[PDB]
């Protein structure tokens, strides 16, 4: 342990956060990875078990290791559920890359319960203007919408974020962004 | 992950 350190997961909140978790596993493909969630739901003929997701046969079990706590968030979308497992954050973080997460702020305790100790990063909109400026690509309504929902996260997990990223536009945030993880890199 | 949009679609 003194040596080799495991990748830390990243957990990136707040408006752009897909898109900075687009960029980062582009720019960076021997840093960041992804890792496979699993799925109630059949696969389709092209999508590969254990690649694409992990096609859950029995979706009694998969409930029962929902509530085993084997998985750090969990979902259900079109009658089927949808989960990313501890089991598939320590496979990306054991080959020393950061596995880049699309969980909700909860995950980020349990990932810490199962020692796997994420970098929270939180992105931060000034104000409703400030949101159209970093996301040219909404609406108003998706704008007031997203700073809302922006405020309440702040609020409610303001204490669990390891850094709060802010800026007059994208590129400043994914700068910051890669900064942080730079300087919590290890 | 864009190839896991339902996923991604499940969480929110």
């Amino acid at each position: 342990s003194e040596f080799v350190h495991y990748a830390r997961p990243i957990i990136i909140l707040g408006p752009t956060k897909d898109r900075a978790n687009d960029d980062l596993l582009s720019e960076f493909p021997d840093k960041f990875g992804s890792c496979v969630p699993h799925t109630t739901r059949p696969k389709r003929e092209y999508e590969i078990d254990g690649r694409d997701y992990h096609f859950v046969s029995s979706r009694e079990k998969m409930e029962k290791d929902i509530q085993a706590h084997k998985f750090i968030e969990a979902g259900q979308y079109n009658s089927h559920l949808y989960g990313t497992s501890v089991q598939s954050v320590r496979e990306v973080a054991e080959q020393g890359k950061h596995c880049i997460l699309d969980v909700s702020a909860n995950a980020v305790r349990r990932l810490q319960a199962a020692h796997l100790h994420p970098i929270a990063i939180f992105i931060r909109p000034r104000s409703l203007e400030n949101v159209l400026e970093i996301n040219k690509r909404i609406t108003e309504e998706q704008a007031r919408k997203a700073f809302d929902r922006a405020t309440k996260l702040e609020q409610e997990f303001t204490e669990c974020f390891s850094a709060i990223v802010e800026g007059d536009s994208f590129e400043e945030i994914y700068h910051k962004v890669k900064r942080v993880i730079e300087d919590l890199s290890g | 992950r864009i190839r896991r949009d339902e996923y991604l679609k499940a969480i929110q």
